[PDB]
RNA sequence: GAUGGGGAAGCUCCGUUUCAAAGGCCUGAUUUUAUGCAGGCCACCAUCGAAAGGGAAUCCGGUUAAGAUUCCGGAACCUGG
RNA sequence: GCUUGUGACGGCCCGUGAAAAUCCACAGGAAGGAAUAGUUUUCAUGCCAGGUCGUACUGAUAACCGCAGCAGGUCUCCAAG
RNA sequence: UUGACAUUGUGAAGUACUUAUUCAAUGAAGCGGAGCUGGAAUUCAUUUUCCACGUUCUAGCAUUCAAGGUCCCAUUCGGGGCUGAUCCGGGUU
């Protein structure tokens, strides 16, 4: 006999899908990590303005990668200096760079981090 | 109205936060007297 | 028994939804599957010139399976039997210092469109088998009156495919027998006259006659009632 | 000269249809087992205005027969349909308004609206408000039938084409005057850009055919032969006879 | 404004659901491993188009030479998990 | 009283005065569930995270366009006696 | 716009067909033929024919391969045929 067709429509057929396996690679040399810690944080910023802040408002002022979002500041944050950020605020500068504004938690303070580092 | 309660949104009647009571009145007597009527049509 | 009660369904114009029936008459088939069945039809509602319509006319089940059991007996040697036959034979002349006729004279199928046209114009052929499937009709549309002319039976067998598996290929198209080993002469003297009586003996009538003109189903009923 | 403002109608740049406010293209339902065998019921839920359409519109909803949902169709309504009537379509359906019927299952002398041309282009004839198609005679062999059209000519239909008993709603519209160009204005605002209209003889002859001239005259016979070609179809086109 | 198609010597033109075999989330089946394999569901069939149309959710006080409904203090709310 | 928001109404049209994303309810009853134990994250409380780009200032008899620091031109909100 | 030739075939007589070509619709759903049932009907031996063959006081409701009937599994929580829902041709109309 025949299949019974209860529809009309005729629909493409599902077929098996194979995965690819390449006789060759595609480069052969993985690249390395494109945006690590000291590629995220570039230079602290001393402005007279961005100083009173260290001081009073327990936050670290920094200059960072125009790649890097929030997650990646504060991760290499946390990294290279061994402290808890709170939060960070960011926004990019008139020429061209960006600035990040990284609180730290109560349990550190901002200013003993900051002579540690060199800067003052 | 996917914040509050569920009791904000209907009532404990059938059709409840859909149509009134007097239009699920008229409902349920137009369902009862035409199924009747159509008892007496087959005989 | 008191639980379940019966509640027939009215499937009229009006009433509750249809159910599901087979509407395989009604499918939207794809424009291959389309183009595949019309082709079809087309050549049989148009008129069939003698000479392509004389290939509706096939051997018959019986007859046809006596011609296969004959030519199965006359496979050619295949890729790996041919691997023995080397070996056996370059050690056979190479140091015995033989003629190169160390082994028996074959007995096979010959196969091969240029092939078998030569064998028939040279008279060598004992019968020929004619596919009535290859779509590029031309090659294979002058064969029976060439057949017919040079005296060598003929026969138009079903199946292209089937003639292929004999052949150790896929599709043949023709097919032919030269030499047959004395043991099955008698077995080939048969199917000869069988065959001559459906192809050769009506070649002549059936070149005057013209096929096609079948009309469809609702046509047919339609010029019956009228 | 420079093209005429009747050749640049074609192009459909500024020309359009103004088709925002539409409540969508009114067509029978699709002529399918049950309207050729027996007959479906539909209900009126609403009774609407439609932009652009002197007529309203009826809305109805009929039942899926393959599937359990519900089908809207847009119908021209005709007088004396309401809301919340049953309406019947098919081949099975009796005589009354706002009912949809083949022209082979009506007598001579039905009144009929929103007719089709051909089985199955869900309607063509009678659709203005105030029109009607009248039955005048059937043909029970080669299945014809012969109809009185809106403008006194008379066609000749199969009777498979389906028609709706009744005359279109809306009639007597086109007594009241517009009496301001205003009203001319909100009128052709929801159908198209074809008014205010300028008068040829008004115009420069680069302009119009009619343009030019010391004194506002045609200066030809304003009568223009079937044959012309674009550009000089200005005027009467293929005028059998002028005048009052 | 692409695709499927059809035009044009061609740069390209038409057309937007079109004479197309146009696609994926609820799971079941599996404890070789990851998803192959069973019913049914749905056919809607690219994409672009609004800093005044539609739209999930924050307020007050204070602070700078120049920023804040964004920072500080306090007090809330929404979405996803 | 002024500005503005809103409610119930009334006049007018051969003019009857957008769409979609998104959210909810109902109809339906496929499944899933209790006795030494389970389901409810549409009740309350508690936990985590929320990226990217814009954000200064003028908005005009000097920050816009008119060759310019030009009596010209350029959309809008707040409105005391 | 008008004529000729090509596309361009098939049957008959002093217009007919289909298959090319052309128009239209449907997420190609019920086409054609026959067989059932009854109705009209007059039979001049029996059906020589035709029509019909689940739905019309009412702004309700209509979906889980359908309940039932029957036949299998190897009984467990369920599953699979046929009928329900007439056959035949795959020409979507
Ligand atoms: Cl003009
Ligand atoms: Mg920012
Ligand atoms: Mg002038
Ligand atoms: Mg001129
Ligand atoms: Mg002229
Ligand atoms: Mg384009
Ligand atoms: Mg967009
Ligand atoms: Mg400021
Ligand atoms: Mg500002
Ligand atoms: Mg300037």
């Amino acid at each position: 006999a025949l299949k019974v067709r209860t529809s009309a429509t005729f629909r493409l057929p599902k077929t098996l899908k194979l995965a690819r396996a390449p006789k060759y690679a595609s480069k052969a040399v993985p690249h390395y990590n494109r945006l690590d810690s000291y590629k995220v944080i570039e230079q602290p910023i001393t402005s007279e303005t961005a100083m009173k802040k260290v001081e009073d408002g327990n936050i670290l002022v920094f200059q960072v990668s125009m790649k890097a979002n929030k997650y990646q500041i504060k991760k290499a944050v946390k990294e290279l200096y061994e402290v808890d950020v709170l939060k960070v605020n960011t926004l990019v500068r008139p020429n061209g760079t960006k600035k990040a504004y990284v609180r730290l938690t109560a349990d550190y303070d901002a200013l003993d981090i900051a002579n540690r580092i060199g800067y003052i | 109205y996917a914040t509050v309660s569920k009791t904000h949104k209907t009532v404990s009647r059938a059709y409840g936060g859909s149509r009134c009571a007097n239009c699920v009145k008229e409902r349920i007597i137009r369902a009862f007297l035409i199924e009747e009527q159509k008892i007496v049509k087959k005989v | 028994n008191p639980l379940t009660h019966s509640t027939p369904k009215n499937f009229g114009i009006g009433q509750a939804v249809q159910p599901k029936r087979n509407l395989s008459r009604y499918v939207k088939w794809p424009e291959y599957v389309r183009v595949q069945r019309q082709k079809k039809i087309l050549s049989i509602r148009l008129k069939v010139p003698p000479t392509i319509a004389q290939f509706q006319y096939t051997l018959d089940r019986n007859t046809a399976a006596e011609t296969f059991k004959l030519f199965n007996k006359y496979r050619p040697e295949t890729a790996a039997e041919k691997k023995e036959r080397l070996t056996k034979e370059a050690a056979a002349v190479a140091e015995g210092k033989s003629k190169q006729d160390a082994s028996p004279k074959p007995y096979a199928v010959k196969y091969g469109l240029n092939h078998v046209v030569a064998l028939i114009e040279n008279k060598k052929a004992k019968l020929v088998l004619i596919a009535n499937d290859v779509d590029p009709i031309e090659l294979v549309v002058f064969l029976p009156a060439l057949c017919k002319k040079m005296g060598v039976p003929y026969a138009i067998v079903k199946g292209k495919a089937r003639l292929g598996t004999l052949v150790n290929q896929k599709t043949s198209a023709v097919a032919a027998l030269t030499e047959v080993r004395a043991e099955d002469e008698a077995a080939l003297a048969k199917l000869v006259s069988t065959i001559d009586a459906n192809f050769a003996d009506k070649y002549d009538e059936v070149k005057k006659h013209w096929g096609g003109g079948i009309l469809g189903n609702k046509a047919q009923a339609k010029m019956d009632k009228r | 000269g420079r093209v005429i403002r009747n050749q640049r109608k074609g192009a459909g740049s500024i020309f359009t249809s103004h088709t925002r406010l539409r409540q969508g293209a009114a067509k029978l339902r699709t002529l399918d087992y049950a309207e050729r065998h027996g007959y479906i019921r539909g209900i009126v839920k609403q009774i609407v205005h439609d932009s652009g359409r002197g007529a309203p519109l009826a809305k109805v909803v009929f039942r899926d027969p393959y599937k359990y949902r519900l089908r809207e169709e847009i119908f021209i309504a005709n007088e004396g349909v309401h809301t919340g009537q049953f309406i019947y379509a098919g081949k099975k359906a009796s005589l009354n308004v706002g009912n949809v019927l083949p022209l082979g299952s009506v007598p001579e002398g039905t009144i009929v609206s929103n007719v089709e041309e051909k089985p199955g282009d869900r309607g063509a004839l009678a659709r203005a408000s105030g029109n009607y198609v009248i039955i005048i005679g059937h043909n029970p062999d080669e299945n014809k039938t012969r109809v009185r059209l809106p403008s006194g000519a008379k066609k000749v239909i199969s009777s498979d084409a389906r028609g709706v008993i009744g005359v279109i709603a809306g009639g007597g519209r086109v007594d009241k005057p517009l009496l301001k160009a205003g009203r001319a204005f909100h009128k052709y605002r929801l159908k198209r850009n074809s008014w205010p209209k300028t008068r040829g003889v008004a115009m420069n002859p680069v302009d119009h055919p009619h343009g030019g001239g010391n004194h506002q005259h045609i200066g030809k016979a304003s009568t223009i032969s079937r044959g012309a070609v674009s550009g000089q179809k200005a005027g009467l086109i293929a005028a059998r006879r002028t005048g009052l």
